């Protein structure tokens, strides 16, 4: 959803490699989220997310 | 004469080969007459693919093979249309070669390729629908210039230096696809064209102006470069003012080396066929103009 | 240390969106009814329409600003891998066949073993000399020039 | 390209970018008018931006333990030193995840 | 194998489809099973048989 | 000469009132790129290799590191950067 | 026996010029015959203010400079095609049993679907065509918050 | 195993193991020699680092 | 099949006169669209300081070529000859022409009145010129890239000025040379070592597979070639080879071939018929 | 990566620091902490 | 989860950043380690050598 408005056709190597950078960051942010996180406001924007 | 070409089937047939028919329009197929009516047995390369006799056979025969488009094709009516000189024609590409805009297209026998399936599409029992492949010019004269230099190379060398050499020789690779020829064998076709080639170089070597041997060697002492170094090292594996000089005589050695070099050159040109100005983003149709 | 002191200097391309401002009737555009042209073949026919769209500016100084909003990507390495000089000039050569070979060798670069239209077209123009990585984790591969 | 302010200023938004074409793992020149072209603002200021980097992994593996902007200090030891960042971008792209 | 023809001639439904992502990009990346496209007008659906 | 009410979202600042537009609606689904998602490019220099003057040489950090007495470390022959992603990144 | 449960469309929506935020930024006229035309002129009174001076202080004299502003041009393309059948099953309609008709009507609602998403892509042309030339005019925020 | 000069900092991110990087989301979807060129050819650069 | 082509520039009275008075001139644009801008009119957008007439030639073969005959309000029209059909066409180049004659297109070596510029951007057109005349010119052309590399003996440079001067009817063209600063431009010194290296490397492959054809059904034309190689070997001499070198050296040789293809193919791509003191314009068919 | 220190001197001071000292991997002369990424062990298996 | 044991930092570019958080008696023991420290699923000191 966020790299959802850059690709219109079959995944350049660049655009790729973005998406998997941003899988392993996204990973490794939210692995385990109410353990390590529990602000109202950021739960509540994650579930809408 | 005739703009429109019917071809019916013996055979009946089954709607999934309708739909073939009916997806295969604006393909291109040979026909070797170019006649009003025809059966299906002598429609496409079938009829004359016996791979014993080899690549050169196959392509001296369809060179001289007319060509034509498909079209309005029904139940059991083929209704084949011949493309005349100049028009512009929407043509699909069948082989995996890649098409892109500006190049010139020439025609040529099916080569291998990876998925080594073959796709035995359009089988009537025996009969077999194999179509030619349609190629821009680089790889068309690449696949002719490599079938030449096989032949000029192979004669009087045993079979283990010839493996290693066919080995790198046979496998081309254009746009990173992966081809390879089908059948290098030395025809009596091939020895002709060996004895065209053997006399253009001769006679090049013969009457080329004097100073045209030599001005690699001037340049060589004048100059030192990537390109110069290939070419100085090509020679050296045998290795001031001119007394006359005369314009006249010049003129008339680089004309006569100029219609040598045009007899060898068209032994690896490819007439061509089509030439492209369009693409589906899909590589799968373009729109061609004729030449005949 | 050999001597001498190296300065880069490196290029990295960002993927953005911006904002842009603009002034009520900034400039005036005058249109015409769209005209059709005909291109007629023999399976499919297309027709090309053309609308000759023209703006009048009627800003006295500039009427509209452009903002760099917000960034999320960063699209080169921001790497260290320096520019290779032997593919953007190579032509050249030492005057010595040997100190050429063993030099480029010492760099790593390879030497064109056979002659070819690609390497004759290379030399004399220029073409994609430098092949697409093998697994390009990190995005583009980022210039650093070096002085 | 020395001309007024106003002139020199609207011909950098007209022509003076560059354009890198985002499909080959490393920089080539764009074909003409096949992409957008990408702006440059050092073009127009003919600057070059520092970019953190050190002499000694000591200094590295300090701003790294340093978790509050210290990526944009310039301290230095005995011919050892770092350049800061004078803008906050490492972090600033980080943010994303 | 499927008959495109068929599902081009015979009415449809109208819904608002729409996703994350781009047509194309989850055409070419294989989202779905199968699919056919072709750029153009295609005479191949007029004929019945 | 003739109106037709559209509503829109519009923002309030400095006694002007500006309309707020996301164009993302027209490009959906379509080859051409929306020209509001620029491409920016930076360019960065950093040195390697520079002897620093030792007759002005002075530290401001020794409580924070000290390092092995050894020639390597007077003398800076490499550099370490930062990738796209926070490594480190050495460059000689 | 297999199992069909529906054929999908998407109705794709519609973008207009006019019913846009951004014709704000725009002053829209229709000039049909600019085919015709070769230069576009527009002429501006822009009246300058001033302030009265001292003593003897060097002030302007001038009132209402009359700078004129040239029209830029910008066409936008964008083309539809038909095919031979298409046309076979649209004008020389068969007085024959129901199949024709379902072809006719085909064809029919093919030209339909064309003409409206021609007209759609016109739209977003001009669109994107107003967007690129505000965007080639404005500049960035430092320079105009500088001015 | 693993040599006693090892980089210290390889193991201070997440890194492959085998100290080469194959996360083959980067590399060229059903490319065999690519991939295979990626995880053991050696006369090309690793990837990550 | 129509082109449309707008200007990016401002036009005027007595430019869009000097537009419009090259009324059915030939223009190459580079791919057919159906809008193109001004800047892909014409041979401009080629050339360059380090380039050389070659080039262009090569370039121009590719190129598609097209017809002029409107100037409408902001763009031009532009029609695109089909084979078959015949055309009005116009006389560009230094020559005249004469009913029957073929015609090829070749770069402009002679120039002003043709000069349409906008922002130092000109309206550069290529030359029609019956084919005896293009192959005259490039054959001299390519000779005096030979006599370029040692151009210091007196005859030598006497002989570079009488290539300079072509004859044709009713003219004299004071050909240009191709170097510049004593330099040879860098496509002109690629086919001339091309052409030179395709002479030597023959000479020496001759010998060897003519006696390798020799062991095949011999002949009188290879005893002919046999005896002509000695010859060669003896006027030249007084002055188990592995796969791989071999095959090098063979497709060496081809490669060096296919560089060349583009001077030796003179292209028709007009025939005439009309003969006129109107001779400015000419009625053509079309050739491609 | 996660925590692991060449000897138990690194140990003491890591037990030592607040909330997050996991995360810093410093190093001695011969000796050095690589650190976790996600706070595995600093409150993710606790939390109580 | 990896982690190494035993590996050796070039002694040419040694360095610290905790002379002033912790102090060793000089020992090769201490500089050449042959050991790693590590902690259970509880917080409990492990050793491994």
């Amino acid at each position: 959803v966020e790299n959802a408005t850059l690709a219109r056709q079959a995944l350049n190597r660049i655009q790729r490699s973005n998406i998997l950078q941003s899988f392993k960051a996204k990973m490794l942010a939210t692995l385990f989220l109410l353990n390590r996180t529990r602000d109202r406001d950021y739960v509540l924007k994650f579930l809408t997310r | 004469m005739e703009a429109n070409i019917f071809c019916t089937f013996d055979h009946k047939l089954s709607i999934a080969d309708v739909g073939k028919l009916t997806k295969l329009v604006a393909a291109v197929v040979p026909i070797p007459q170019r006649l009003h009516l025809i059966k299906h047995y002598q429609l496409g390369l079938h009829q004359f693919v016996d791979h014993t006799r080899g690549y050169v056979r196959l392509r001296g025969l369809l060179r001289n093979m007319t060509l034509t488009l498909m079209r309005r094709v029904e139940g059991n009516q083929i209704l084949l249309h011949v493309p005349t000189h100049g028009l512009l024609y929407t043509v699909l590409n069948t082989g995996p070669v890649t098409w892109e805009k500006g190049d010139a297209l020439c025609v040529l026998p099916p080569l291998f390729h990876g998925p080594l399936a073959r796709e035995n599409l359009l089988t009537l029992g025996q009969w077999e629908l194999v179509l030619p492949w349609i190629v821009p010019m680089p790889l068309a004269l690449e696949i002719n210039q490599r079938l030449l230099i096989m032949g000029l190379f192979s004669l009087d060398r045993s079979y283990e230096e010839v493996k290693a050499a066919v080995q790198q020789l046979q496998t081309i690779t254009f746009r990173d696809a992966t081809f390879t020829i089908p059948d290098p064998v030395i025809d009596q076709h091939l020895l002709i064209d060996m004895k065209t080639a053997c006399l253009s170089m001769s006679m090049v070597a013969n009457l080329a102006s004097e100073l045209t041997m030599t001005y690699v060697r001037k340049l060589a002492l004048e100059d030192s470069s990537m390109l110069l170094v290939k070419c100085q090292e090509l020679l050296m594996r045998l290795d001031a003012r001119p007394q006359h000089v005369s314009p006249d005589d010049e003129i008339a050695r680089l004309s006569a080396l100029f219609v040598m070099l045009r007899q060898l050159d068209d032994l690896i040109r490819e007439q061509v066929v089509f030439t492209v100005c369009d693409v589906s983003p899909d590589n799968k149709s373009a729109t061609c103009i004729f030449k005949g | 240390h050999p001597g001498f002191a190296l300065t880069a200097v490196r290029t990295d391309t960002f993927e953005v969106d911006m904002l842009l401002y603009s002034g009520k009737s900034c400039t005036s555009v005058i249109i015409n009814n769209p005209i059709v042209t005909k291109e007629e073949r023999d399976i499919s026919t297309t027709y090309h329409v053309t609308q000759n769209i023209n703006t009048v500016d009627m800003g006295l100084g500039y009427t509209s600003n452009t903002c760099v909003a917000y960034v999320n990507r960063v699209r080169t390495d921001m790497g260290v891998r320096v520019q290779d000089l032997f593919r953007v000039f190579p032509m050249n050569v030492y005057r010595h066949d040997e100190v050429d070979r063993w030099i480029r060798h010492a760099a790593g670069v390879e030497r064109p073993q056979l002659l070819d239209t690609e390497t004759i077209s290379m030399l004399t123009f220029g073409s994609m000399s430098e092949r697409n990585a093998a697994a390009t984790v990190h995005g583009q591969k980022a210039a650093c020039e070096l002085i | 390209a020395n001309k007024t302010l106003f002139k020199t200023i609207d011909e950098y938004l007209l022509r003076a970018k560059d354009c890198i074409r985002g499909d080959t793992d490393t920089q080539y020149v764009c074909v003409e008018g096949t992409e957008q072209l990408i702006e440059n603002p050092c073009r127009l200021t003919q600057e070059a931006l520092p970019i953190l980097s050190t002499t000694t992994l000591a200094l590295m593996e300090t701003k790294l333990k340093g978790g509050a902007g210290a990526f944009a200090t310039s301290e230095t030891h005995f011919g050892n030193y770092v350049v800061g960042e004078i803008i906050p971008l490492q972090q600033s792209m980080l943010f994303n995840s | 194998m499927e008959n495109w023809s068929a599902l081009e001639l015979l009415p449809k439904v109208g819904i608002p489809t729409d996703f994350l992502t781009h047509v194309k990009t989850s055409a070419g990346e294989e989202m779905f099973e199968a699919l056919r496209i072709y750029y153009g007008d295609d005479p191949e659906r007029y004929n019945i048989h | 000469h003739s109106l037709t009410p559209l509503s829109m979202d519009v923002i309030r600042l400095g006694e002007k009132t500006v309309i707020m537009e996301n164009l993302r609606r027209v490009y959906k689904n379509t080859d051409t790129k929306d020209p509001l998602e620029r491409n920016v490019d930076l360019t960065f220099f950093f040195p390697v290799g520079l002897y620093l003057p030792e007759d002005r040489g002075y530290t401001t950090v020794e409580s924070k590191v000290k390092l092995n007495d050894t020639v390597r470390n007077a003398l800076p022959t490499t550099a370490y950067l930062l990738n796209r992603d926070r490594a480190v990144q050495k460059i000689d | 026996f297999e199992a069909i449960f529906g054929t999908f469309c998407n109705r794709l929506e519609w973008v207009y010029f006019l019913t846009s935020g951004l014709a704000a930024a725009a002053h829209a006229i229709k000039f049909h015959d600019l085919n015709k035309l070769t230069t576009g002129k527009m002429l501006f009174h822009v009246q300058v203010p001033r302030v009265a001076s001292g003593a003897g202080l060097p002030t302007s004299r001038q009132t209402t400079i009359m700078v004129t502003k040239y029209s830029e041009k910008s066409p936008i393309t964008i083309p539809f095609e038909l095919s031979a059948a298409c046309l076979t099953y649209l004008r020389e309609t068969f007085e024959g049993t129901i199949l024709d008709k379902i072809l006719n009507v085909e064809a029919m609602h093919t030209v339909l679907r064309a003409l409206k998403n021609t007209a759609d892509a016109m739209e977003r042309g001009l669109i994107h065509s107003f967007l690129q030339t505000l965007l080639r005019k404005a500049p960035p925020y430092f320079v105009v918050q500088t001015l | 195993l693993t040599p006693v000069t090892m980089d210290v900092n390889y193991f201070k991110i997440p890194n492959n193991p085998r100290g080469r990087a194959s996360c083959m989301l980067a590399v060229d979807p059903y490319d065999t020699e690519a991939a295979t060129k990626a995880i053991y050819d050696h006369r090309e650069a690793d990837a990550q680092t």
